[PDB]
């Protein structure tokens, strides 16, 4: 389904935008992968987000 | 004929170098052409060629900013080559020097750079500096970043980003070690011994291929503490120009 990466609270907090910025993270004047570096993703008190990309088992 | 004497330029342009008409003929250049000038150590930039009959044969005019950038003084010698391939910088980020923005208010960009970049086409390169006089004050700016790299021209198409922290002047030399052979005294034989074994394998690596030998790699310096061994190694590394770790 679309919500496994692109759904409600995925557009409110542009997880894709944050991911791309973290990948190309510099002042300097689309796919998400877990090979790179993390970036701070702070949300106020009382908010949960389960939209992180799935990985499935190891098979 | 790429070795010319240095002279104090009368004008107030940091990207203009004057040459004699005979010198211009020898270099096969034209008025307004951009040429690359290299000075002491591994510092070099690009300047707009200007015709100056008053200049004597084998002489050129460069302002104090260019001399500071090239780490040279009046009367020194530089190597000049044609630079016709210089392109236009599509996007450049430049930040002011902290000490030059002491209490200066208003849009520094429009106030200073905009008059200084109204179809000026001043060649720019990474790490260059230029001083612009606005109102009754003068503010310096540095080439923080340019695209395409490295050296290009700041034309109208260029997009200038003037957002960022002020460039404190002290850290350029306080936090960085730029020391050449001129900073070492009293040890010439040791310096020659180190150079003949460090630069030769790197600056001229094809000589050993021609003679079919493997030059020695390791080098162990020792002596009383405080004699400048670290300084000698730093100077050799800087003069060589190869990546230092
Ligand atoms: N030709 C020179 N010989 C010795 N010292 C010099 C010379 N030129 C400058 N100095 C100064 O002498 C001091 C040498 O300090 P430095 O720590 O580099 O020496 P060192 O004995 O090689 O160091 P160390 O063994 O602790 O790494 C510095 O102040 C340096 O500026």
């Amino acid at each position: 389904p679309s919500v496994l990466g692109q759904g409600s609270m995925s557009t409110r907090i542009d997880y894709a935008g944050i991911a791309n910025s973290s990948r190309n993270k510099l002042s300097k004047f689309m796919k998400i992968t877990f090979d790179g570096e993390p970036a701070k993703l702070d949300l106020p008190e009382g908010q949960l987000f389960f939209g992180f990309p799935m990985v499935l088992p190891k098979e | 004929d790429n070795m010319l004497l240095v002279d104090d330029a009368i004008n107030d342009d940091n990207s203009v170098i004057a040459i004699n008409s005979n010198t211009m003929d020898k270099l096969e250049l034209f008025r307004g052409d951009t040429v690359l000038v290299k000075g002491k150590k591994r510092k070099d930039t690009v300047l707009i060629v200007l015709i100056d009959d008053e200049l004597e044969d084998g002489a050129c005019r460069i302002n104090r900013v260019v001399r500071n950038n090239l780490r040279i003084r009046l009367g020194d010698l530089v190597t000049i080559h044609p630079c016709p391939d210089i392109k236009y910088a599509t996007r450049i980020s430049v930040l002011p020097i902290a000490d030059t923005i002491e209490g200066i208010t208003g849009n520094l960009f429009d106030v200073f750079l905009k008059p200084y970049f109204v179809e000026a086409y001043r060649p720019v390169r990474k790490g260059d500096h230029f001083v612009v006089r606005g109102g009754m004050r003068q503010v310096e700016f540095k080439v923080v970043d340019v695209e395409p790299e490295e050296y290009a021209v700041v034309a109208q198409d260029t997009i200038i980003h003037w957002e960022g922290e002020p460039i404190n002047r002290e850290d350029e030399e306080n936090n960085m070690n730029e020391v050449g052979y001129d900073d070492i005294g009293g040890c010439r034989k040791q310096m020659a011994q180190i150079r003949e074994m460090v630069e030769l394998p790197l600056r001229h690596p094809q000589l050993f291929k021609a003679i079919g030998i493997k030059p020695p790699r390791g080098v162990l310096m020792y002596g009383p503490p405080g004699t400048g061994k670290t300084l000698m190694a730093r100077a050799v590394a800087n003069e060589t120009g190869a990546f230092f770790f």
